[PDB]
């Protein structure tokens, strides 16, 4: 109950009911449950539901939106107009406004940006105006982000992050008390942890040795677990890097019986790595180092942490590049990228805005790629640069690649929600 | 049979497709040299097709029953007809390549095949 995770496959599926205005439990509703082979109609409603938790959310911070079936309509010019749509490129520079009532040419020719990283599939309000049968856009922005505490006064206090509770955690005034004593409680992320290469053993060794006097609650460790995925037998190789990093593990006694150790898989790694959610390590690939090492879990990805009264999610992505390649611009350069990026993951309250060719996903598990309600920490590791910024009352950071970062990683202090770096490349 | 199309021969570098149903004799030798082939490639080559037709299947194009019109915008339910769309890589046929990379695995001792099929399997009821 004070330390749950929660993998992807796992998370409560809630269905958004337009009629009642509330998220029903699956079983709860008509709605079909979900397969990895889903059906055309699942395809659709993937980006049904990612429009329709935007509009929901949307239509509470309140402007007058107007949907895009009715602008398609009208037979006059309709001077001034905001819609909530997402945005897709079907002809090269030949961008499209839809919603669920239909699609429009877009004219962003002499459209304005807020902040953010505008790409292919990102839903936008965009105000402009209206005339034979194309929008002139003059400024696109985000819909709005809600935080925590606004999204629980409006429902309850349902648990749509997930676990053991059948009630949000961030309402246990018990779980309130122990975060709030354990000060020493501590969470260290890392991200491209290639057990193949002899320096990153060496690292991973000095960061044992001074954590030994002080072990920390739990090492988040993050996927694409070889530097090289060719291989002479990936899977055996992959096996072989477990068995030396049980062997350094158990040579710290004091981390090995402490520290509880978390295996985010990236991209990468053997599994169907390239469609999201993506399984856990096979566990065939882990039997022994779980032997050795029983205080460790393989878990998804993206995968979900549960400490106290806080939540975390996790998630192993080179996502910046991506977004990157599909931007509609570049943002403007007085406001750094992982500001802008950020502020993209939570307005759109989803990790992968991108369309599927980009980021292939299993339709009927989009839901689990959610980000809403807003976590405490969003965890994006990336092979980007490091970074720590904050957004809405929700810490997001990025741990960077651990061999191509001068082997740095990233520390959070949940009691007080505090995050520190660390750099071991002079070692 | 089931052919992996240009697997190539460590031992000689010699390329041909390979019939796995046809080309047994538990094991698949080169047929320029006799070396054996690494079972643990096939395997993993397998597992890679079952990936490639994994990502194929996501990705797919969806057509109208009605009109042969290949959907071309992401939340129509329905068409510009009323009619309706429809795979265009079935679930059915996916499911027959399940079917038979099972048996391969079971009769050659692939457990990691076994797995990738059995979650592959258990994910859709
Ligand atoms: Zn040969
Ligand atoms: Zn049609």
């Amino acid at each position: 109950h004070v330390f749950n995770i929660i993998g992807a496959f796992d998370i409560p599926r809630f269905v958004y009911n337009s009629e009642r205005k509330k998220f029903l439990p699956l079983l709860m509703t008509n709605h079909p449950a979900p397969n990895l082979f889903g059906t055309p109609r699942d395809k659709a409603e993937m980006f049904r539901e990612r429009y329709t938790i935007l509009h929901q959310r949307t239509h509470r911070h309140e402007f007058q939106l107007k949907t895009i079936e009715t602008l398609l309509g009208s037979t006059t010019k309709i001077g001034d107009a905001i819609v909530l749509g997402m945005i897709t490129q079907l002809k090269e520079g030949k961008f499209f406004l839809e919603d669920p009532t239909g699609t429009v040419q877009l004219d962003l020719s002499k459209a304005q940006f807020h902040s953010g990283l505008y790409t292919e599939a990102c839903f936008v309000l965009a105000e402009g105006w209206f005339e034979d049968q194309v929008f002139h856009v003059n400024a696109f922005g985000f819909p709005p982000t809600e935080p925590s505490s606004t999204t629980r006064a409006y429902y309850g206090n349902i648990n749509f992050f997930g676990g053991p509770s059948n009630t949000s955690v961030k309402t246990s005034a018990k779980l309130k008390q122990l975060e709030e004593e354990n000060k020493d409680a501590m969470f260290v992320f890392l991200s491209d942890v290639w057990l193949d290469q002899v320096e990153v053993l060496e690292k991973l060794r000095i960061m044992f040795a001074g954590y030994s006097p002080a072990p920390p609650t739990c090492f988040i460790l993050c996927g694409n677990f070889s530097s090289a995925p060719y291989g002479k037998n990936q899977v055996q190789a992959l096996k072989d890097s477990l068995k030396t990093l049980a062997d350094i593990i158990c040579e710290y006694p004091d981390i090995h019986q402490s520290s509880r150790f978390v295996f985010v898989p990236g991209p990468e790694d053997p599994g169907f790595g390239s469609i999201l959610p993506r399984p856990p390590l096979a566990e065939s690939i882990t039997n022994e180092f779980r032997q050795r090492v029983p205080f460790s879990v393989f878990t998804t990805n993206p995968c979900r942490i549960q400490y106290c009264t806080q939540e975390i999610t996790v998630f192993r992505e080179d996502l910046v590049n991506k977004m990157c390649r599909n931007c509609v611009r570049f943002p403007s350069s007085n406001l750094a990228i992982p500001n802008h990026f950020v502020k993209t993951i939570l307005s759109q309250g989803h990790l992968t805005p991108l369309p599927l060719y980009v980021c292939p996903v299993y339709w009927a598990y989009d839901y689990a790629l959610r980000v809403y309600p807003v976590p405490d920490l969003l965890v994006i590791a990336d092979k980007y640069d490091p970074f720590t910024t904050t957004n809405t009352e929700c810490l997001c950071i990025n741990p960077g690649s651990f061999p191509r970062s001068g082997f740095s990683f990233k520390v959070f202090y949940p009691s007080n929600k505090t995050v520190e770096d660390s750099k071991l490349q002079g070692f | 049979s089931y052919v992996l199309p240009e697997v190539i021969c460590r031992s000689c570098n010699f390329c041909r497709d390979l019939d796995l149903c046809k080309d047994s004799s538990p094991q698949w030798l080169c047929s320029n040299c006799q070396a054996p082939y690494d079972s643990s490639a096939i395997e993993m080559t397998l597992v890679e097709v079952l990936q490639k037709k994994l990502m194929a299947f996501t990705l797919q194009d969806l057509v109208c029953l009605k009109c042969r019109g290949v959907k071309e915008t992401s939340m129509p339910v329905y068409c510009s007809c009323a009619g309706d769309f429809a795979l265009t890589i079935h679930t059915q046929v996916f499911m027959e390549q399940i079917g038979i990379f099972r048996n391969i695995a079971q009769h050659y001792g692939m457990s990691y095949l076994l797995e990738t099929l059995e979650w592959l399997l258990q994910k859709n009821p």
